RNA sequence: CGGGAGAAGGGGUGCUCCCUGGGGUGAUGAGCCCCGGGGAGCCGCAGUGAACAGGCUCUGGCGACUGUUUACCAAAAACACA
RNA sequence: AGGGGAUUGAAAAUCCCCG
RNA sequence: AAAAAUGUUCA
RNA sequence: UUCCCGGGCCUUGUACACACCGCCCGUCACGCCAUGGGAGCGGGCUCUACCCGAAGUCGCCGGGAGCCUACGGGCAGGCGCCGAGGGUAGGGCCCGUGACUGGGGCGAAGUCGUAACAAGGUAGCUGUACCGGAAGGUGCGGCUGGA
RNA sequence: AGCUAGUUGGUGGGGUAAUGGCCCACCAAGGCGACGACGGGUAGCCGGUCUGAGAGGAUGGCCGGCCACAGGGGCACUGAGACACGGGCCCCACUCCUACGGGAGGCAGCAGUUAGGAAUCUUCCGCAAUGGGCGCAAGCCUGACGGAGCGACGCCGCUUGGAGGAAGAAGCCCUUCGGGGUGUAAACUCCUGAACCCGGGACGAAACCCCCGACGAGGGGACUGACGGUACCGGGGUAAUAGCGCCGGCCAACUCCGUGCCAGCAGCCGCGGUAAUACGGAGGGCGCGAGCGUUACCCGGAUUCACUGGGCGUAAAGGGCGUGUAGGCGGCCUGGGGCGUCCCAUGUGAAAGACCACGGCUCAACCGUGGGGGAGCGUGGGAUACGCUCAGGCUAGACGGUGGGAGAGGGUGGUGGAAUUCCCGGAGUAGCGGUGAAAUGCGCAGAUACCGGGAGGAACGCCGAUGGCGAAGGCAGCCACCUGGUCCACCCGUGACGCUGAGGCGCGAAAGCGUGGGGAGCAAACCGGAUUAGAUACCCGGGUAGUCCACGCCCUAAACGAUGCGCGCUAGGUCUCUGGGUCUCCUGGGGGCCGAAGCUAACGCGUUAAGCGCGCCGCCUGGGGAGUACGGCCGCAAGGC
């Protein structure tokens, strides 16, 4: 019944991307589309849109990849090697202003919700601020 | 284990034991050598490893090693246990104090001395 | 598992005075009896002040048990018993 | 029981010989 | 669709 | 070419690998160590109850007795509650020790047989149940980690 | 694992500096506990200290702060303050004294003795400084303190020499007999000069006190040093202690001799059996050095209790399965509050220690001064994404409706045929049986084989599968009744009502047990026969409980997919059971195989995950000891948890 919906929504992403797909439909929320905005006012992702299966509201998020590859396995290489929800429902993960992530030695974000709207490992820090960490990519 | 179970059950710490009970977290412990036999080797040795148990202070009775060549305790010994398990002797967990007390040191050593307690001879 | 249990081991009990709770018949009030409770205070060696009135415990054997038996030496570990 | 010969890679075991 | 047990110690 | 002996390649199984002249199980004997049960015996901690009960505080009294007075009163002394501890009794918890008894661990070359690893030479194992020197056998049922 | 009588509260008192069952009457029956009450064990708490990259882990010795105690126990008095260590009273233990008639003492103050132990010091100097008590002051007391003494116990500084000196003494060790090594090391030559010797000699000490002013503010005068004739300065001045551990690997450092699974070594691995780099001595070498080793203990390495930071298909690890309580976790949208959360400001966070500078002793060790950081917690102001909460709404989760399906799902009652066994009857004769071969055994008293009639029990051939149903255990002849779950279709209803699940309750193969019934076949035990060295077995002939039924217990298992449940996400191919459709196809539910990505130690898994994720439960932490012992709970017992 989805415990997190927004877990839920980074493997929707982990997964789709894992395989080279065009874009993902990961269902309606407010709060969700802001990780994404986030995730895309940072170049994670071409972008997406707000759709609909019968009645059912859900949001196309196409997916960015990089270059073919030269040799065996020529996968292409991908934008997100790495997302991973850090405040989960089962730990509530908070942090102080003092306390925000240095993700992937600052090659890296970490998207987090505060009080005042949704910022990243930089943002949030030059708002000098906190809240719930929600997570990290890179 | 999940966190809501660590935050009921949690982790529990190990606590080790006494490799080798000399009372009191001693250096070591003094006692009477109630007997003087001469066991044998383990697996694959054989010998006749010195081996000599002793009344510890402490109302205890255990077997303790002799180091060395040759020695001099007998039946009713005074001697001083060091702790140092002898691997290859089942039971063998403490090793004498040669030099002290009833023990003699060892006659003629001319190497490692601190250990066998042999005074430093003259060269003249 | 009823019971071992009166286990053991203790303390109280007489007399006078004060207040008080319910009962039965009256009658719903009074005498009349019936069970209590709480405080003071008096006397002796001793208050179920005489008479009636268990000593106890631990541990074996046998027989399960209440019973029955040698009228007149044997009441049992015997007979009986479900 | 120890020691010695035979015997083993060295024993164990086995054969012969001693106050 | 099989008669038949065991093989000292350390290297 | 069935059968005995030895030898090739493919395959299968393997708990073997100074490699089946392998490995390996349990009883038994001997030695050393800890340890359970045990008629019990010794000591420590505590709980309950009632009997005696110091000092002392407090509460009465201070009467027909004493001491002081500035006559109100104070002290001495009397009684009571509380009370350390002491006694008797009956419980609870832990430690030591005990004839004997039960298994367990470890210890170069002692005994008996062969359970298991190759259909381990009756697939094996397993819960249960009975049985037998010992491994173990067998019954029912189960599993494949067997065919 | 349940605890509680002053026990919980109350009115009125008593008590106190004061609150309050702190205490006492009277009244009311409460108060606490799996968020661990009550009970046992153990322990002084913190500042800090040690280790760690950190998070943590361990610790509480010195110094600072809080508490507690003064031989063991109780009680008051005095007083601002005590129930008072060197004050008092009593009881107890202990030691002592005595004129044997009674009395005395309380080092957990300084130092010292004894006992114990592996082990922890001088019966020191002084009140000169600091601090404390009394006094107007002079000043008295101060084992507080300030100094000294003892121990490499620790830290720091420093010495046993410096520069030359041979194509290289001697001695000793190797030696392919040439030589190589110790080794510039030495001797020897020059210079420096710890020790020792003589001379000088402290800082720490300015106040209190005396005079002027006012005995104040300000100024002037005088006394005082334990350490100490020590530090330190100057002059002279002699080459003037070195040891311990190690050298197979880990781990830096090798050769000879002795010894011969002996003697011995040894942190783990291991070495020694007659050429040992491992034992013992030697030459040599490596390491550290007035120290070097050993034993003990703490952290580390150990992501080896895992929050950081682990796991359970076969390595230890999924509960035998289900139902469900507490608890944990929770879809979408709009608004109010603002507890979590976040920001700002302010209080706090002693000093000491920790970090940064700078200075003081020749440096350092110690030490001074200044700076910088501190989680936490309080108060004041503010933010509202997320968790929380109240309120209003929705339909993707979940539940329901109408209509149908498949199935060995379960319970009861009845019923059919095949076969086995026995009974009666007929017919018939010399063996049948069983085996590897046999024997036991059955048979002339008439068996086996054949037919007919009959009784009774138990299991249900073909269909049947590589299938189906069930939560698991498990469920199969046929029929009817009673009943569970599950699947599809229709967009009808409710409107997050959900997932999980400690404890609890239920179910739970076979074997086993209780009361009663039944009994053909098979069959532990048992008895024979063979086999064998033996055969308490495998094979053969017999055989009871049991296997069956009713009702009630036991509750285990290779109770296995050896794989907890729920939801979401991530290529296909193949065959198969079952449902629906404007039916070569599309779509839903289940069981198998092969396999994308990816996962895995490998084997393998792979939309029926062991892939990528979230919620919740269960469980693991080397092997043996042992699923044993004890305690508890359950059972009639066997036993189980
Ligand atoms: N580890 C042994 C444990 O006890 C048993 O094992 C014990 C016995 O079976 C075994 O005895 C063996 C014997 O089996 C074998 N066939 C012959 C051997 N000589 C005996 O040996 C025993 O005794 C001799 C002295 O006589 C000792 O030197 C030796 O160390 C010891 N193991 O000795 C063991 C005790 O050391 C169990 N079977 C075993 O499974 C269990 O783990
Ligand atoms: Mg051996
Ligand atoms: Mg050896
Ligand atoms: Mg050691
Ligand atoms: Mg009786
Ligand atoms: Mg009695
Ligand atoms: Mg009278
Ligand atoms: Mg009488
Ligand atoms: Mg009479
Ligand atoms: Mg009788
Ligand atoms: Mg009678
Ligand atoms: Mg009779
Ligand atoms: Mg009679
Ligand atoms: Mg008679
Ligand atoms: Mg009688
Ligand atoms: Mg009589
Ligand atoms: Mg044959
Ligand atoms: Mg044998
Ligand atoms: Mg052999
Ligand atoms: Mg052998
Ligand atoms: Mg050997
Ligand atoms: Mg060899
Ligand atoms: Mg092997
Ligand atoms: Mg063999
Ligand atoms: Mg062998
Ligand atoms: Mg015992
Ligand atoms: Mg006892
Ligand atoms: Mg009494
Ligand atoms: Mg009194
Ligand atoms: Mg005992
Ligand atoms: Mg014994
Ligand atoms: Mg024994
Ligand atoms: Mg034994
Ligand atoms: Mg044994
Ligand atoms: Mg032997
Ligand atoms: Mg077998
Ligand atoms: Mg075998
Ligand atoms: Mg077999
Ligand atoms: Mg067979
Ligand atoms: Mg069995
Ligand atoms: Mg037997
Ligand atoms: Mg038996
Ligand atoms: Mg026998
Ligand atoms: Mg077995
Ligand atoms: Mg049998
Ligand atoms: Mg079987
Ligand atoms: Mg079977
Ligand atoms: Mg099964
Ligand atoms: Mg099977
Ligand atoms: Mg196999
Ligand atoms: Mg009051
Ligand atoms: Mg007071
Ligand atoms: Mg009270
Ligand atoms: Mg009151
Ligand atoms: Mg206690
Ligand atoms: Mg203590
Ligand atoms: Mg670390
Ligand atoms: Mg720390
Ligand atoms: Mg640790
Ligand atoms: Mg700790
Ligand atoms: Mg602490
Ligand atoms: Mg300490
Ligand atoms: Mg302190
Ligand atoms: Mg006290
Ligand atoms: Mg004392
Ligand atoms: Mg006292
Ligand atoms: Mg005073
Ligand atoms: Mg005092
Ligand atoms: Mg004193
Ligand atoms: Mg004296
Ligand atoms: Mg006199
Ligand atoms: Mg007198
Ligand atoms: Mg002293
Ligand atoms: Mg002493
Ligand atoms: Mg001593
Ligand atoms: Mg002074
Ligand atoms: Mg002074
Ligand atoms: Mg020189
Ligand atoms: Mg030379
Ligand atoms: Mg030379
Ligand atoms: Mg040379
Ligand atoms: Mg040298
Ligand atoms: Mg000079
Ligand atoms: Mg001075
Ligand atoms: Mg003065
Ligand atoms: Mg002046
Ligand atoms: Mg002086
Ligand atoms: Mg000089
Ligand atoms: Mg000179
Ligand atoms: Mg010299
Ligand atoms: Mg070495
Ligand atoms: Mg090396
Ligand atoms: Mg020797
Ligand atoms: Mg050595
Ligand atoms: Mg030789
Ligand atoms: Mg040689
Ligand atoms: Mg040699
Ligand atoms: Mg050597
Ligand atoms: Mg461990
Ligand atoms: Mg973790
Ligand atoms: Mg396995
Ligand atoms: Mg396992
Ligand atoms: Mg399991
Ligand atoms: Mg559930
Ligand atoms: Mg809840
Ligand atoms: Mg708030
Ligand atoms: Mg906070
Ligand atoms: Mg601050
Ligand atoms: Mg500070
Ligand atoms: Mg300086
Ligand atoms: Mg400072
Ligand atoms: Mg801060
Ligand atoms: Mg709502
Ligand atoms: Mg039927
Ligand atoms: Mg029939
Ligand atoms: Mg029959
Ligand atoms: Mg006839
Ligand atoms: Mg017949
Ligand atoms: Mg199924
Ligand atoms: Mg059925
Ligand atoms: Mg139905
Ligand atoms: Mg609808
Ligand atoms: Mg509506
Ligand atoms: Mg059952
Ligand atoms: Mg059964
Ligand atoms: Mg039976
Ligand atoms: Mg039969
Ligand atoms: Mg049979
Ligand atoms: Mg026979
Ligand atoms: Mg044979
Ligand atoms: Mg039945
Ligand atoms: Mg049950
Ligand atoms: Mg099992
Ligand atoms: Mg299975
Ligand atoms: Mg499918
Ligand atoms: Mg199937
Ligand atoms: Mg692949
Ligand atoms: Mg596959
Ligand atoms: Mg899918
Ligand atoms: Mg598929
Ligand atoms: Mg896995
Ligand atoms: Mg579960
Ligand atoms: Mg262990
Ligand atoms: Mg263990
Ligand atoms: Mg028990
Ligand atoms: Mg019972
Ligand atoms: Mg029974």
């Amino acid at each position: 019944m989805l415990t997190d919906p927004i877990a839920d929504m980074l493997t929707r992403i982990r997964n789709a991307t894992r395989v080279y797909k065009e874009s993902t439909d990961v269902p309606a929320s407010r709060f969700k589309e802001e990780i994404l905005r986030i995730l895309a006012r940072e170049g994670f992702i071409k972008g997406y849109e707000r759709v609909d299966v019968d009645g059912k509201p859900y949001l196309r998020v196409y997916l960015k990849y990089g270059p073919r590859r030269q040799g065996p396995d020529p996968r292409p290489e991908q934008v997100i090697h790495h997302i991973r929800r850090i405040s989960k429902p089962g730990r509530r993960v908070y942090v102080g202003v003092k306390e925000i992530p240095r993700v992937r030695r600052g090659l890296g974000i970490a998207i987090l919700s505060t009080s005042k709207g949704v910022l990243t490992d930089r943002e949030a820090r030059k708002l000098g601020v906190g809240g719930e960490l929600i997570c990290e990519v890179w | 284990p999940t966190i809501n179970q660590l935050v009921r059950k949690g982790r529990e710490k190990v606590r080790k034991k006494s490799k080798v009970p000399a009372l009191k977290g001693a250096p070591f412990r003094r006692g009477v050598c109630t007997v003087v036999r001469t066991v044998t080797p383990k697996k694959p040795n054989s010998a006749l490893r010195k081996v000599a148990k002793v009344r510890l202070t402490s109302g205890y009775e255990v077997t303790a090693y002799i180091p060395g060549e040759g020695h001099n305790l007998q039946e009713h010994s005074v001697v001083l246990i060091r702790g140092g398990r002898v691997k290859d002797l089942p039971g063998v967990r403490y090793h004498i104090v040669r030099g002290v007390y009833d023990a003699a040191g060892v006659k003629d050593r001319k190497k490692s001395r601190s250990k066998y307690g042999t005074k430093k001879p003259k060269e003249a």
